[PDB]
Formats: C-alpha cells, structure tokens, sequence
C-alpha cells in the first residue's frame, strides 16, 4: 500500500500535471511530445527539483502504463561502464520495441558519475540511432558532462521552486493528510527550504508526528523549529544585536543562553547571521570583505570539528571586529 | 500455497539450468494447472517463459495459486544438490518471503532443506506469443546448437534465412563468413533426426550470437527444438517437455 | 503520440561538400581532393560541433560514389577498438581485394580517434604503412595531441577553427527559407550568441525554440535557453564593486538553481581564458578560486564560501 | 639535424617546458608568453614532473635577488600542489586543472633574459625514494 | 637415515593432497616404527597430522629417525611424477639439506629423481588427541564432502549438532538457511555405506567451513571419515590408511575461529 | 587452384593443432604432387613445416599451384565445425583473396561453408634439413609427450644427451633436477613400442621447455616420434602421416636460445 511509503515517496508526481515550479519547460516538452519533435533532453538542476519525476511523468504520458517495458532507465545504482554502453544501450537503440510501435526511451539518470570514456562511447550512439529512440540525461552539476555530449542536447535548467507552487504542492498535502498548518508556519517552512520539496515533505511528515496528538490542532511555528532543531528569526536577531551593541561578556552569555536553551546548532546561527547581514546596507566594503572571510573560515572550521565555544567566541570576535571598521 | 513434487530432481535443474547466465530475476507463478515462470534479461530483447503442467509431478497440490520472485543466481547455486535423482519438492504458504526446497533421498536418511529468500517483483507476465508465424520449423536440437556454435566464432550476429524447402545460418565478420545450409527431410529409421519446415512466407532475420548461445541450452530438455519466425515479433525457440515446455522469445536485430 | 521527426541537425545534416560552410581553405582541399582523387591519410581536429565527422562522411562519399558501402570502414568510439580489433579487422579490410576506379581507394574512418588505446594505435603505424596504396586512413578527433607523433606523422593534419557569426547566420537563413520559420533579427542575433561557434548547438537551439513557441524570437529564446552561463560569470567577477558581484551572484546564478560547483568551475574557466587584467592578479583571482574549489570539493559548498571567494578577489584587485 | 617531423606531431619535453618556464623573451608580450607556455603545460598532461623539473631547477637558475623571498612565496604554491596531488586520489578529479598553474608561477617570479643556457636535470627523489 | 618405498606412487600423492593448500610447511619424521607428519596452518586452527606405519611400504629401513622440514608447495609440484603406478623412494642421510624423491617404472627404463631443498622448521610436534570425545560418528567420506560442499555455498560457518540418534549440520547466512540431518543406520547389503554415531553427551560446534572444505579431500584415502567431537578441544576428522592415518584437528569457532 | 578434399575433416584439424599457439602466420602452397606448408615463430628458433601428398586425400586436383598465407588462429577458429567424421574440401582460386574450407555430411543434409580471409606474406620456404645428423632416434611419442612434461616443471631447459645405446633427457632448476634415462630395445610383441638409435657421434643439445612442449602436440598423428639431432644445426622432430609428414625444427638454445 502506498500507505507506507514516506510522503517523499508516496507524493512522487505521477502525471505532468503535477510538477509544480517548472511551467516554461513542462509546457515546452508538453508541445514536443504532442506535435511529435522531442529532441534529446539534458534536464540540469539541484536536487529535488523534480527532473526525475518529470522524466517518468513523461514517459508514462507517451508509452501509456506500460512505462517499465518500453524505456531504458539506467542510473548511478547501475554498473554504467562503456561495455555497459556497447552492449546494452546499443542493442536498445538499434532494436525496436517488444510491447508495441513507436521510438524508445533512454533515461540516463544520475549521469554525471558516468566514466570520461563512456560518454565519449555514447556520444556516437547518440548520433547514429536518432530516428528509432532518444536521450535524455539528467545532471546536477554539467561539469562532469563532456563538451561532445552536452552540446547534442537540448538543455533544460530546473529552477528552484518558487513561493507559489511549494505553497500549491504544502496545501495539496494539506488536502490529502488530516493535518492544520498556520500561516506564519507555512512561510518559515517555505523560508528553510530553498526549493526542495524533499526536505518540506520530511519535515512536513515529522512535524505531523511531533504533533502528539489526533490532528485536531495546527501545526504553528514553534513546532517546524522544535523538530528541524532550526533557530528561530528572534533568537537570531536577539544574538545579532548583542553582538553587535552589547559587551562582549554579555554577548558570550547570550549567545551561550541562546544555543543551549534550544540546543541550536553554531552553523545554523552563523549562516542565518549571514543571510541578515547581507541586507544591511554597510559603508566600505572592507568590512564586507573580513565579515565574508573571517566567516567562511570559522564556517570551513566547524565542517571539521573543535571546540563549539572557541568558535562561537570567534564568531562574535569577527564579527565585532568587522564592524569596528565602520564608523 | 506451493507444493510441487518432482520425482527427479534433475529435471528442475536442468530447467532452471536454462534460464541461467541469460537472465538475472525470474516470476514464477503456481497455480490448479500448472506451473509458470518469466523472466525477462536487462535488454528486454529475451524473455524466457516455462510451464509445467500438473502431470510432470509426482505430486502437486494447488488450492490458492501464489507468485514468487527471485535471483536466478541464488537459485541455482541452490540447484547442485539434487544429486539429480534425488526428489525435489517445492514449498510455499500463502504470502511467502521465501521458498523451500526440500531434497530426500528414497529412504529416510539424508534430507537436505533450503530456505531461499524472495525478491518483490511487480506481477506483469508478457503474452507475445503470435497466432502464426512467417516459418516453422524443427530440428535436432543437438544440431542447432553445433549451427549455433560454428557461425559464432564468425560474428556477433547470425542471420536466418528461410525460404521453400531451405534453411540457411549465415554469419559474416572479420575473418570472414560462414554458412550452414539444411534441407527438410523425413527419416523413418528414427524421426527424432528429421527436419520439418513449414513456410508461409520466406523469412530473413538476424539475431545476436551471444543470445543464441544462451538459448542452445534447451538442448538439454528435448531431442528437438521448434523455431517459429516472423518479420512482425520475436522469434520462439520451443524445448517440449513432458507435459510443458521452455522457450525462449528473442527480438530480431534492427 | 506514435512517431517523431528527424532532428533539424540529422535531416539538413550536409550531404555534399558545397553545403559546409565550415573552414573554406581545408573545404576547398578536400573538395579538390575528391575531384582529382589519392586521397592522403588525414586527421581532422578541432572542437564539437562544426562539421568534422559530416566533412570525412561527404569527402568519402563523393570519392567512393556507389562503392561507398564495400570501400569505406567506419569504426566509432562505440564499437571495440582496441589491439585485437586493429589486428584482426582493420588488417583484413586493408588486405581485402577489391576493383576500384584509377583514382579511388579504400577509406577506414575512425570517428572519435583520440579515444582508441596506445597499443591499438602503435599497431595501426605498420598497417597504414604496408597497405597506403590501396587502403587510406580518415581520424575525426578533438584533441590532436592524444594521438601518437608517429601517426601523425604518416598523415596530413587538418585543424578546423570555430564558425564566424557570418556563417552560422547564413546557414541558419538556408535553413529558415527551406523549412518556412517565422523568425526576427534579434531572435537570431540571440541564437547565435547563445551558440559560441557550435553549429549544431545553433541549429538545435532554433529547432527547440520553433516547436516550443514558433517564432524565433530574442525574448522566446532567452526563456527557452538561459544566457551563456561563462558571460554572467564574467561579468560576476569583472565587477568593480562588491555589492554589485555579490547581487548578480545571488540572482542570476544562485537564486536559477546554479551549482556551487558548476559555479566555482565556470569561474575558474573565465578566469584562465581572462584577457582583461594582468597575469599575476589573474593567478591570485585562480589561487583564490581553487581554494574556494578545495573547500566546495569537501562538502563545505555553500553561498559562504563563494561570497569569501569574491571578497578575496576584490581584496586582491584593490592593490 | 632532424626535428621538423618533430615539430610537426611532437609535444614539448617536460624538460624543455621547465628550461622555457625559466625564459623571458623580451620581444614578445609577457601574456602571449604565458597563454603559450599555459597551453603546452596542459597538452603535456605531466604537470607534476614540470614542477619537480622547476623544483630541482629554481635554485640554479638565475634570479634578481633581494632577500631570497621568491623562494618563500614558491614555497607556499608548492605546499599548495602537494595538497592538490594528495586530494587526486581522495577525490574525482576536477581539481586536475589548477595543477598547470602551479608551473606558471615559476614563470612570473623566476622568469628572466639571463636564463639562456638549457640547465640539465636528474630525478633525485625516484632514488631518495 | 630415510629409506621408504612405496609400492604406488599414488598413496604418497594422496596423502600430501591432503595437506595441500590448507597448510604451506610440512614437518616429517621418519623412525623406527614408521613415518609421521605434522602440519599447522598460519592461523593455528588446522593441524594435519599423518601416520604411516612399517607396513604400509614395500621397502623400509630406518636405523636412525632423521626430521625434515619442506616447503609443501614445492612437494606437491613435484608429486605429479608418479604416474601413479610409478614405485616411490623417499630417501635421505641422517643430516639431511634435501630429501631425494625416487620414481622408477618396473623396467630400468625411466627414472625420474628429484632432490627437494629442506626448510628448518623447529621440531614441536603437538600432541593434543583427547582419550575421549562428547561424540563419535563415522559415515561414508563421499557423503561428508557432500554435506560440506551444500552447505558451504550458504555460509563461511557450519554448525553440527548432535543428540541421540541424531546429527545435524547446519549453515544460516545471506540467501538464506539449509540443513543436513543423517541419522544411525546399519546397511547389511555393504556395511562401508553405514553411519555409526556413539554419543556420551550432546555436542553443538560450528566450524569455518572454508576449513571443512580443505578437510575433506581426505575422501580419496578412505570411504569413510571418523569425526570425533569434544566442547573441550579441537575436533578431529580421521582418514584410516592400511596402517596408518591422515587426521585433521579443527578448533571450533569460539564465535569467530575457524 | 586449390581443389584438396580431405575423407575426414579431423585429420586437418589436427595437423592445423599442431601448428596451434605455437605460430601465429602460416603460408600454404598447393602444388601437383601435394600441399605444403610452413610457419616460423617471432623468435624464429621453430620452423613448423608440412606435407601432405596426393595420396593423402579423397580428391586432389592441382593445375596450377597457389600460394596462400594465413593466421593461424583464425583457422583453428573455424577448424572446429569437421564433426571429424565430415568431408573437408580445401577450395581456391589461382589468385585468391579468400580461402573456402567447406565440411559437407554424407547426406546433403548440413553443409557448413568458410571463407577465410587471406594475409599476404613474402614466399620464402625454407629448406634447412640436413643430409646426416649426429644421431637419429625414434620412440614412441605417447613416450616423448610424458618426457617433456615431466622435466618441464623443473626448468625452462631440457637437454637431450646421446652416448652409445643411451638416450638421456635433464632438467635441473630452483626445486632440483631429474632425469629420464630410456636404452635402445626392439619389442616384437609390438615394434611400435620399440626404441631405436643410431648414434654417429655423441650430442648434447639444450632446448627451451616450452618448445617441446608445443611440439609434442604431434602426437596425435602418429604413434612414433623421430627426432634427429646435430651440433650444426636445428633439431628436427618428426610426426609422419599416411603421405606425408609434419616436421617441427627446432634451434638449440647457445646458452640461452630456445
Ligand atoms: N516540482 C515538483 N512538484 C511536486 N513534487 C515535487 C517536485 N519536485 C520534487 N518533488 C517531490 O520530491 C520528490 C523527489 O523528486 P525527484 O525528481 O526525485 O528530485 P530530482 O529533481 O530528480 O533531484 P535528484 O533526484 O536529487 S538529481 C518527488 O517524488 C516529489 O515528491
Ligand atoms: N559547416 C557546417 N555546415 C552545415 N551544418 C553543419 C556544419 N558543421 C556542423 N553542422 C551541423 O552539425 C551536425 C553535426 O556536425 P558534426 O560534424 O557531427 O560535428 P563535429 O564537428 O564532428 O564535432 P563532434 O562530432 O562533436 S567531435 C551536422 O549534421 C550538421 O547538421
Ligand atoms: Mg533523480
Ligand atoms: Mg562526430
């Protein structure tokens, strides 16, 4: 049952209709498909954007329910080597369909940690059967592609998701779960997201549990950072201007107070502090430029462990010291 | 729930010796008459499809038909200890996460037990198979698998031809090509010798040696092999068994 | 949905070797080599995508006339080219008899040749060599140095340059006035920006933008095929002020769905093939980029660190 | 006296690559000089052993002298390298294409119109090894 | 001095068969009474111990025991001589550096000698063979290589459990489970097919089985195998030769020990 | 042209198995009174050289010779398809580009047909076989074949040695030496088991192992072996056929030569 599944996986896009955020390449492949040209496909973007659903919505509106028959899907989990290509991708390409007429498709999903040499294997297998079967590659980063095979692909760039379709996709969840969400909730929800569905689903379905109770209330602002263990835009304000107006052992008791009474994590202020900052209109840039590198480092730091205070003293001491220049 | 009794447990083993190497998951499926499985290979260009019908057991019992699906490999790695005249008996409730199979010897003495685990395999058994097709024909399968294996050598591929009265494997490559030309006939001092063909229609395909190779195995579970050949769908390779059979479908090249 | 059409690049893919209008001089050659014939061993490189692998196909046609399918060899990157192949069916074709016109021979084109291993390539000297009279060899590559100095030096190297505005603009008006595509100045302006001297990126990208919204406009091929990403990375970091990078960094590419790394990648690109500052602040911009690439690489990739990247290039640039 | 067939299919031996890193030509661009050596660098493929050739190198050549700093600030790119060359076999190797950079610093800071003799080299570390 | 002629080549072959691959150094020891060989694997898990009395051989002299230690790999290589039928003499002074294998056909006409260098090896021979064992149990050879060889496929561990009238071997890992279960019986119809079990108390031991694997090539010396098991020692597998005997000590796994 | 039908296609197939590994280019040249053929290995220190005559075959029609060169290996490739038992015809033209092997059964049945692509090499048979050698010896080569692989597991070298009425073959490598010592005798309970010698002046060659064991593979055409040796000249080992004959020369190593 679908039941089971996590609301990652159980609110995978079955149709086109339902991938939200991409309107200018969905209506694009939509009118390739239906006039008939759709040329080889190179769907480009960040994780949990929807290219994979995309691709499948697609193939399951072009061969019918039968999806699993009529396409080649091969991914990273799959040996992708360039006798993998030779044998099997080519065997694909120059046979023809055993379910019904009509040309094939090969997903080459995930095909960035593909070798040098199979690309360069591939890159001719592209070209030579290009009348019974097409291509489509899906990437994160388009610098593991070689120049030779991103140049005969159309290239389609996967944009984050905007405010209105996560917020459309969060009330279709809304709809099919006995779940409340409150409106500043939403937007702080929307705001630790940065367009990936994946990430609000699972926070969305380990809220419901935090709830505790039988859904018969909402789920407010102070539940989404209680259970993403996220600093609240308050605390973070609170512990800016101690830093930046008050004394340094009252900024360190405060930031200390502010770390431990919600178990806070020193990154999640640091980069929150960061994305403040950046709207504070400042004087010359010097300043700017020890706030970015004197962070970067502590930041570059804490990826690799130490002492959690010396960093924080660190942080307040950049940061100070950042802003003395400014007067 | 699943219980097939085979009195010799050779003849499941050298079913399933058929199915190996070519294909990685296979469905199996027991039911009021019968036994069948499927399996298809990565490239969709090869499907194996077997029945076994209730009387090629000693015993057989069926009151609730069940589906199970596994790794081909484990199975046969399992398949060694039929001491091939020990008796296999296939077992499984209901809702199975596994298959058991049981080898006895005739007296109570050794009983060996295995308990295999299953894959999920989403049910979705192909029915290809056509209603006519361009040209038929059988013969010795000892002989095709020697066609099979001489033009091999020569190419990837090995072109079948067919028209009246003619039979002609062709393979051409590298070091050159080869060919094997037969011609129907009947043989009365032992007509499991004779080649029959029946054509509708002159037929001319290729297929791939590698899979051809696979298919030669049936050999193995029949004296005779039927090839049944379209321009319009897969070719059939047919190995009868007593009260079944195994075949292979395999789609053309190009 | 049943069936599709052939791509705009396979179906007015060139047949003859009047249709290119690639590099004139080397197009000119080989026509005169296909008129007169004794065709030398040859090896094209250059970059993707401006007529390489359609030059050799149209130059072996034109001079194999009807014996082009039992006189010509193509062997791809896609097929197994290695010692063994090179020994077996390479030497069989070369020796293979076959009556040829007086002025004709047997072509092996080897698509993709900076691809084939060493020992396929050593093994392949000899065999040009003893059978250069009645077998010649055709290599399309990207890279010239990955083929070996003693096969090139059996052979004649063509080396094919980008494609000027002018011709990818003519080819593209053939193109238009054979298929009857409603289409504007500027719209084509911004197809054959968006190309950089590919042209069959250009006439992929006009083939896309035709049946995703039919008239070939700057605005429709804009929304359909980003701007060049190396030109905002330019422009990013050939900002004067901090403010200024840090607000192109954060719309055009951040805020698109850009990867760290495809950004820091892309920057490191622009930077090397830079021509607007000096060579020692050029180092210190890609000293600071790589470092920024060493962080990203360990998982540290965030906004953070290319804003740090940024700071310390303008630090570097503010004397 | 053959070399043209050379120049013809040829690359540029490491150690021709390291001796012309040492060289500035007065009559020419110091840009041009730099994409040019840039480009042969990375044909080359072997941008560890040009700088192992620089390394043994640089102390021989000769160089405008102030207080022997140079080498300090040489110091620094090629503990740089070394981080790089270790982080090749931990990592997909993208990193790959800051390694012909390191080379050219050799250019910048030692490169000089006295260096007009080929210095020979040897490999001291396959036997310190 | 060593003067020992086999009437077969194919014993000694055999024999060293045994030892072959599971252990790589080979101490022997003529005497007196015989001609013992104790081998250990780098582990210490596995010990091979051989005995070979007086009249196993066609020929045999000894006034003076002399211990050799080789190299088994390099017997072995040069144990493919005998034809089988070949006659064999082990020979060797009383401070040997090498031992001399002596293969000769019946006629004069080919002989075939070879002088295998010597390893010293520091004379330690165990002596860790119990008075008695929890279990006994004897059963076709050719029946425990098949036991051994199903369940191996299964799992890197097989257990063998027994109670009365009972002996069961087992193995449990990734695909899955299996199981053996033999029980006594007396075959009048030819006794050598028989599985005689004497238990004094239930026993439960798992072994490695790439080590039962090694063990039971001794099928080729003798049709039926003694395996005596004990929670207090390592089990022994016996291979009866016509005077003598190849046996194998296995320590049991103590949760992870072969 | 070639026109060359051999009764049993085996009979080729194992002469081609003889030149098996050993030599990878062989040129063939058909001819009034027969075929020849001959190979030479990279190293040359093995000349592979064979002749078939008239007789040998079911059909034979030559008027007009033809020169052919091949690969080896490609020709084993096909010279699997004989059934043994069916018919080989051996076709060409005066200036072929192809050679056609085509194995037909009795019946009209099954005609497997080859054309295999032929290599052009400069024709340049050699004649170096000698008047007299130092001495000439025959035995049985089911004889010879377990010789060589006795003493090939000891070295890379194995060299013969020829006294009056003593034939003595010696390896002597890392783990020892050996020896095979065979005398002259004539068995009349079967003179095919027989040993002749004769010994015009003593030799003592060294040959390198792994050309010895690639020509004992003429076994399998006759059941005597002739080897004629001589300190002027390459060893040459002899198989015959019913018409005809298949010859392996052999340089002796210097020192070190094979
Ligand atoms: N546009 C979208 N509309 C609705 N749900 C979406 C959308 N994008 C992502 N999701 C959800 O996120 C899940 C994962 O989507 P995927 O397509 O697998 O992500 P992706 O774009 O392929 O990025 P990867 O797989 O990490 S490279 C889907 O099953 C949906 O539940
Ligand atoms: N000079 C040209 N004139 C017309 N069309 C061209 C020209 N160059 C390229 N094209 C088009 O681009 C398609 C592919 O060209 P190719 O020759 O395959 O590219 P390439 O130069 O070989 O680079 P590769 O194959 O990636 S190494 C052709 O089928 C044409 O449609
Ligand atoms: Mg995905
Ligand atoms: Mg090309």
């Amino acid at each position: 049952s679908k039941e089971n599944l996590p609301w990652v996986e159980k609110y995978r896009p079955e149709t086109l209709d339902e991938v939200y955020g991409q309107n200018e390449v969905i209506t694009t492949v939509r009118k390739f498909v239906d006039e008939g040209k759709l040329p080889h496909l190179l769907f480009y973007g960040p994780p949990g954007t929807g290219k994979t659903s995309t691709i499948v919505a697609l193939a399951r509106e072009i061969y019918g329910k039968n999806y699993s028959n009529m396409v080649l899907e091969l991914n990273a989990s799959d040996d992708r080597g360039i006798d993998v290509v030779r044998n099997q991708i080519k065997d694909f390409a120059s046979t023809r369909q055993i379910f019904s007429k009509g040309f094939k498709l090969i997903i080459l999903d995930e095909a960035d940690a593909m070798t040098n040499a199979a690309q360069n294997a591939l890159r001719r297998v592209i070209e030579r059967y290009t009348k019974n079967t097409r291509f489509c590659v899906l990437a994160n980063y388009a610098h593991k592609l070689t120049p030779a095979l991103l140049s005969r692909c159309t290239r389609f760039r996967f944009q984050p998701l905007p405010q209105e379709a996560i917020e459309r996709r969060i009330a279709n969840v809304l709809v099919h779960e006995k779940l409340k969400l409150s409106p500043n909730a939403e937007k702080a929800l929307i705001e630790l997201s940065n367009g990936d569905m994946r990430r609000v689903l699972n926070v969305l379905q380990s809220c419901k549990a935090t709830l505790d109770n039988p859904d018969e209330d909402e789920i407010s602002d102070d539940v989404i950072y209680e259970c993403c263990g996220a600093p609240r835009p308050s605390d973070l304000k609170a512990v800016l201007k101690s830093i930046l107006e008050d004394d340094w052992g009252t900024a360190h008791y405060t930031l200390n107070k502010v770390r431990s009474a919600k178990g806070l994590a020193l990154i999640d202020l640091i980069e929150g502090i960061v994305k403040i900052l950046e709207d504070y209109e400042l004087q010359n840039e010097e300043t700017r430029v020890h706030l970015l590198t004197k962070l970067a480092d502590i930041e570059y730091s804490i990826s690799k462990g130490g002492n959690d205070q010396i960093q924080g003293s660190a942080v307040i001491g950049a940061i100070k010291a950042s802003f003395e220049n400014e007067t | 729930m699943l219980e097939a009794k085979f009195e010799e447990a050779s003849l499941f083993k050298r079913i399933i010796d058929g199915f190996k190497d070519c294909v990685q998951l296979v469905n199996f499926q027991c039911k009021e008459d019968g036994i069948i499985a499927q399996a298809v290979d990565d490239s969709r260009v090869l499907l194996v499809s077997l029945e076994i019908g209730v009387e090629a057991f000693q015993e057989y019992r069926c009151d609730h038909p069940v589906t199970l699906g596994m790794d081909l490999t484990s199975l046969s790695k399992i398949l060694r200890c039929g001491n091939n005249t020990d008796t296999l008996t296939l077992i499984a409730d209901n809702t199975p996460d596994s298959i058991i199979l049981l080898f006895e010897d005739t007296k109570k003495d050794r009983i060996a037990e295995y308990s295999l685990k299953l894959m999920d395999i989403d049910a979705d058994f192909l029915k290809i198979e056509e209603l006519q097709y361009d040209s038929t024909l059988s013969l010795p399968s000892s002989e095709f698998s020697k066609i099979v294996r001489d033009l091999s050598q020569l190419s990837d591929s090995i072109n079948i031809m067919i028209t009246k009265e003619t039979i002609k494997f062709v393979a051409d490559g590298d070091i050159g090509s080869g060919s094997v030309i037969i011609k129907p006939f009947v043989d009365m001092e032992h007509p499991e010798t004779s080649i029959k063909l029946e054509m509708d229609q002159p037929v001319d395909l290729t297929f791939g040696a590698k899979y051809l190779l696979d298919i030669i195995k049936g050999s193995s579970l029949s004296d005779r092999v039927g090839i049944r050949l379209s321009s319009e769908a897969p070719a059939l390779f047919q190995f009868d068994l007593k009260s079944g059979f195994l075949q292979f479908f395999l789609a053309p090249k190009f | 949905t049943l069936s599709l059409q052939l791509p705009w690049v396979e179906k007015y893919r060139p047949q003859v070797l009047s249709d290119i209008v690639g590099n004139k001089e080397t197009i000119d050659r080989l026509q005169q080599i296909a008129k007169d014939g004794n065709m030398p061993h040859m090896i094209i490189s250059g970059m993707p995508g401006i007529g390489k692998t359609t030059s050799v196909h149209c130059l072996a046609h034109e001079l194999l006339g009807r014996s082009y399918a039992d006189g010509v060899l193509e062997l791809n990157a896609s097929d197994d080219r290695g010692i063994d192949v090179v020994r077996n069916q390479i030497k069989h074709f070369a020796q293979k008899k076959l009556h040829l016109p007086p002025g004709k021979h047997k072509i092996v084109i080897l698509d993709e040749a900076d691809s084939m291993t060493a020992g396929a390539q050593q093994a392949l000297r000899r065999t040009m060599e003893l059978y250069s009279n009645s077998t010649r060899f055709a290599f399309a590559c990207n890279q010239s140095n990955k083929i070996i100095e003693p096969l090139q030096s059996r052979c004649a190297i063509l080396r094919y340059s980008k494609l000027s505005d002018e011709d990818v603009l003519k080819r593209l008006l053939q193109i238009i006035k054979l298929e009857d595509v409603k289409y504007t100045n500027d719209g084509l302006e911004a197809i054959i920006f968006t190309a950089e001297g590919d042209m069959r990126q250009a006439i992929n990208n006009l083939q896309s933008t035709v049946a995703g919204h039919g008239l070939v406009n700057a605005d429709n091929v804009f929304k359909i095929v980003d701007s060049p990403h190396p030109l905002i990375v330019k422009k990013m970091l050939l900002a004067s002020n901090l403010e200024d990078s840090i607000q192109i960094l954060r719309t055009d590419l951040w805020k698109k769905g850009y990867s760290s790394i495809d950004i820091v990648t892309t920057s490191f690109r622009v930077t090397k093939n830079l021509a607007q500052v000096k060579e020692s602040v050029r180092l210190e911009m890609i000293k600071e980029i790589g470092l920024t690439h060493m962080r990203i690489l360990e998982g540290v990739g965030t906004y953070l660190q290319l804003a740090s990247m940024l700071a310390k290039i303008h630090k570097l640039n503010n004397k | 006296n053959t070399w043209a067939s050379s120049n013809k299919d040829s690359p540029i031996s490491w150690f021709k690559i390291v001796n012309q890193l040492f060289r500035k030509d007065p009559h020419r661009d110091i840009k041009e000089q730099f994409y040019e050596l840039l480009n042969q660098v990375e044909l080359n493929g072997n941008s560890d052993r040009i700088l192992q050739g620089c390394f043994n190198i640089f102390p021989y050549v000769k160089y405008s002298d102030n207080g022997i700093r140079k080498p300090a600030n040489i110091s620094d790119w090629l503990f740089f390298h070394d981080l790089m060359y270790q982080s090749m076999y931990a990592h997909n190797g993208e990193l790959l294409r800051y390694s012909a950079l390191v080379p050219l610093v050799f250019f910048q800071t030692f490169g000089d119109i006295a260096n007009k003799d080929d210095i020979r080299m040897k490999n001291s570390e396959y036997e310190q090894r």
